[PDB]
RNA sequence: GAGUACGACCACACUUGAGUGAAAACACCAUAUCCCGUCCGAUUUGUGAAGUUAAGCACUCACAGGCUCAGUUAGUACUGAGGUCAGUGAUGACUCGGGAACCCUGAGUGCCGUACUCC
RNA sequence: GGGCGGCAUAUCUGUUACACGACAACGCAGGUGUCCUAAGGCGAGCUCAGUGGGAAUCUCACGUAGAACACAAGCGUAAAAGCUUGCUUGAUUAACGAUUUCCAGUACGAAUCGAGACUGCGAAAGCAAGGCCAGCGAUCCUUUGCGAAGAAUA
RNA sequence: AUGAUUAGAGGGACCUAUUCUCAAACUUUAAAUGUGCAAACAAACCGUGCCUUAGCCAAC
């Protein structure tokens, strides 16, 4: 069935600055995603982090770049029971950067949400319900998808 | 010392178990007229126009209707007399009372009987008193007695 | 000194001595004062008309009786 | 630790059926159904708009304890009996369905030919006539759970009904072309959206593109012939509103009785006992 | 025999697993020039129709969990009225009446309207 | 007993309290004289506390409210009564309308249903004259506001 | 459900199924005794009877 095809729903690039450092992170993220990010609030109400949400072909291109950065360094525990996985590649300069001396190197933290088509059922306003459990992406299905993309799953514990 | 407006209403002004929620659409759609008998029952989920705790579970006559409210006359004993207290509530706290249902049914039945007798039709047969005597022809006849096993059984352990 | 503050002990006896009088019938003292004003105003107009009709009806009754 | 244990189900109170199906907003429905208690239950009508994926539903509804009473309905899937046969879920279709429902209810109530509305759609705003000569039929608008954004098609059905002779109380604030800055309406933008000029522009661009508009491109639906089609559809509606589309087996499954289910369970128990 | 829209009562309707689904719908769905709204056409708004029942949805199943109605518990527990009743007493029975609850066990697993449409 | 102590002196929840209402103790466990231009009003979006999988706060599922609603408590509330946010001042005026609570069926304090004005929000139905229910004050005296202008042979 | 509480059993603690005991300020359930209203003469019923109304309703 063509409706069981696993696709990428989003990439969630996140910078956790924990002032001008957060501004440099915001500028870098905007230059890296062609899209204005949103600052986060901690919890006491200061801005701690900067994150963005990427979709479409921009998200797929960003995933290709970040995957090349890590060179297929996806351990098994990187994957989740929701069918999602992520990885953190430090020094964004690995992906094409300009190294403006005003904003130094920065450890972007990529995260990938893999899901199947038809998930609107759980997020639409009218008639919101639950996707059937057969239609959910599993850990194994995410494994198969990744090993089809770029490979490199080596088992670990910690 | 504490005597508030809602003093001692912990269990009175509370929803029944697994029956919480805002009033229902039938309550919104019920038409209340002056002269209707209504039961005053406080809806704890509204907290507007709610009757004082005294009038919960009293039945009275509607004397006044406003766009969102109902005026009910309620009898209230005090010392040696009963007053006729006019309370103001929102419509969510009254229910169409069934206190005259049997009387209305009786009057309807009398009109129906009058019409039938005017027409010469067959009146329903009369019910008979169950208290009259007669022959009993039993199906099973058993001995009613105390046995040993009863005293043996109703002892625990 | 210290003495007894409250009791209701003999009070229902006293209240029942001359009995608990029952309520006034609903058809007595049914003043409409303070009820919903638009309906009150309309009903007043109807009542004025009904008083005029009663006066005319009595006049006609007097004339018809005098006819006999 | 477990959240969904036996006690969880024992204490659980289900929502209303239409709430857990995600159809009815019961706060809004209660406020929409409510009237002055001094009205003593005099008739009150909701104009219901529910745009599905392929269809537009418009109803004149009366709330009753036994269930809502539908007086008149009109559907955007019944529009090709009036001309327009494509784009049955756009703004022009919503407008046409609204006008059809207005004319149908006014004819069924016998007050047609006495309340005409705006014969030519100009897109301007005229305040309704309400108690709040002879007053026009009044219904209130029920959008349901739809987002009431400026330009949304639910107000397209609203506008169609208003031009059809209804008195549906509204402000022009959500009609397409309303600018929230100046607090004013551009009636020409509303006119263009009513007669489908936006669809015509997008279709012309899609033709110059050389999946979208496929049934359009399978016919010879030129962009310049849209507006006349919608005008003629308006006229055909005003002519004959009763018009519609031209015109035992069972697939139910046998549920087995409780004794048969008991026999099935006993047999499975016997089998598992023998197998071990 | 079904579907959609609006519904009334609000689990016999819920939850968890599996299975099947005619037609028409419903919905997933495709897409952003315009109205409109987003960090993100995800949601939402507009325009659409290449595909799919994979999910939602509808029906079936489970010695399923809950829920509803019965029975059992039990004339038991408790209780209105009575005694110059018993007992040192705590209490208890008796006399004229009222009369439960849980555990457990049996059955059941939505229903009634308005309009419109498909077999 | 009085004194010392305390406040049971005005007053609010829960319990005492005996399945209508009422019900005492220097009975029990606690509150009150404030605080808020938003912590008031309305519309719209959203869902909370906690869990579990995953990324050198961000994510996806579960989640009957186990959070929150200024302050003690009870009650209530999940497309909200909570959180966010947009624009607002119904926290104004309101012809001596009626009513509840206390109760003598007197005031005071708090409430409830209204009628009129002028408005806020909303597409609309609607919803608002404060923050539900504790948070307060007679006579006399002092003190402030209202009785703009312009008209009328009266 | 909220609180208090003994012990084992299965996956030092955690969980899962229960088990020893129980609450004036806990409760799903729930009596007896109670407590409002009604039980035809200023009322109610029937007629789609007439008049009236600046009331409601799009009108009737
Ligand atoms: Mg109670
Ligand atoms: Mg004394
Ligand atoms: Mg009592
Ligand atoms: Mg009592
Ligand atoms: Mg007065
Ligand atoms: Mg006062
Ligand atoms: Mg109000
Ligand atoms: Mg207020
Ligand atoms: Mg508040
Ligand atoms: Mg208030
Ligand atoms: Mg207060
Ligand atoms: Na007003």
């Amino acid at each position: 069935n063509p409706m069981r095809e696993i696709v990428v729903k989003k990439l969630c690039i996140n910078i956790c600055v924990g002032g001008d450092r957060l501004t440099r992170a915001s500028k870098v993220l905007e230059q890296l995603c062609e899209q204005t990010p949103v600052l986060s609030r901690a919890r006491r109400n200061e801005k701690i982090a900067v994150h963005c949400t990427v979709r479409g072909k921009k998200a797929e291109e960003l995933l290709e770049k970040g995957l090349k950065v890590k060179e297929f360094e996806l351990k098994s525990y990187n994957f989740a029971d929701t069918g999602s996985f992520g990885f953190g590649i430090d020094e964004h300069i690995d992906l094409g950067i300009k190294y403006d001396p005003s904003t130094g190197i920065y450890g972007m933290d990529f995260y990938v949400v893999l899901g199947r088509r038809g998930e609107r059922v759980a997020h639409r306003k009218r008639k919101c319900s639950r996707v059937g459990h057969s239609h959910h992406v599993t850990k194994e299905e995410a494994m198969k998808w990744f090993e089809k993309v770029h490979d490199g799953i080596i088992f670990q514990a910690k | 010392h504490s005597y508030g407006y809602k003093s001692g209403t912990r269990h009175l002004f509370a929803k029944k178990f697994r029956k919480h929620g805002v009033p229902s659409v039938s309550t919104i759609l019920t038409n209340i007229k002056v002269g209707d008998y209504v039961d005053v029952v406080a809806d704890s989920a509204v907290r507007e126009g709610m009757p004082h705790k005294y009038y919960h579970g009293r039945t009275g006559i509607v004397w006044n209707v406003t766009p969102r409210g109902v005026g009910v006359i309620i009898n209230k004993p005090v010392r040696t007399r009963t007053l006729r207290k006019r309370i103001c509530v929102r419509f969510e706290h009254v229910r169409k009372s069934r206190c005259q249902e049997a009387f209305k049914a009786k009057e309807h039945q009398f009109q129906a009987y009058l019409a039938a007798k005017k027409a010469g039709k067959a009146l329903p047969p009369l019910q008979k008193s169950s208290r009259l005597g007669g022959i009993v022809r039993p199906k099973n006849v058993e001995v009613l007695a105390r046995r040993v096993a009863d005293y043996e059984a109703m002892v625990p352990y | 000194a210290k003495s007894k503050n409250h009791t209701n002990h003999n009070q229902s006896s006293k209240n029942h001595r001359n009995g608990i009088k029952g309520p006034v019938p609903l058809h007595l003292h049914n003043s409409k004062r303070g009820s919903w004003l638009p309906a009150l105003v309309n009903a007043r107009r109807v009542r004025k008309h009904n008083q005029k009709a009663a006066l005319k009806k009595r006049r006609e009754r007097i004339a018809a009786f005098a006819a006999k | 630790k477990v959240v969904k244990n036996k006690a969880y189900f024992k204490r659980f109170q289900v929502k209303y059926r239409r709430r857990r199906e995600g159809k009815t907003d019961y706060h809004a429905r209660r406020q929409m159904v409510l009237q002055d208690k001094t009205k003593f239950g005099s008739p009150k009508y909701r104009l219901v708009v529910r745009i599905t994926n392929k269809d537009i539903i418009a109803q004149i509804v009366q709330a009753k304890i036994v269930g809502d009473e539908v007086v008149m309905a009109a559907y955007a899937h019944e529009l090709p009996a009036f001309g327009i046969e494509h784009g049955l879920t756009n703004y022009a279709a919503a407008y046409a369905t609204g006008l059809l429902l207005a004319r149908r209810t006014l004819a069924k109530l016998g007050i047609a030919d006495k309340f005409q509305g705006a014969k030519e759609a100009d897109g301007s705003y005229s305040a309704v006539r309400t108690k709040k000569e002879r007053f026009p039929f009044k219904a209130i608008l029920d959008v349901g759970l739809a987002r009431t954004t400026t330009g949304a098609r639910v107000f397209g059905v609203l506008k169609g009904a208003v031009d059809g002779g209804m008195a549906v109380p509204h402000r022009p604030n959500r009609f397409p072309g309303y600018n929230k800055e100046k607090s004013s309406l551009d009636a020409k933008v509303h006119r263009d959206r009513i007669f489908g000029k936006h669809v015509a522009d997008y279709l012309k661009q899609v033709k110059e593109e050389a999946v979208q508009f496929s049934k359009y491109m399978a016919a010879k639906v030129l962009p310049e012939s849209i507006e006349g089609m919608y005008k003629k559809a308006h006229a055909a509606i005003r002519a004959d509103p009763s018009k519609s589309l031209p015109k035992h087996k069972s697939y139910k499954t046998k549920k087995l009785s409780g004794a048969e289910k008991r026999a099935a369970a006993k047999a499975k128990v016997a089998a598992i006992r023998e197998r071990l």
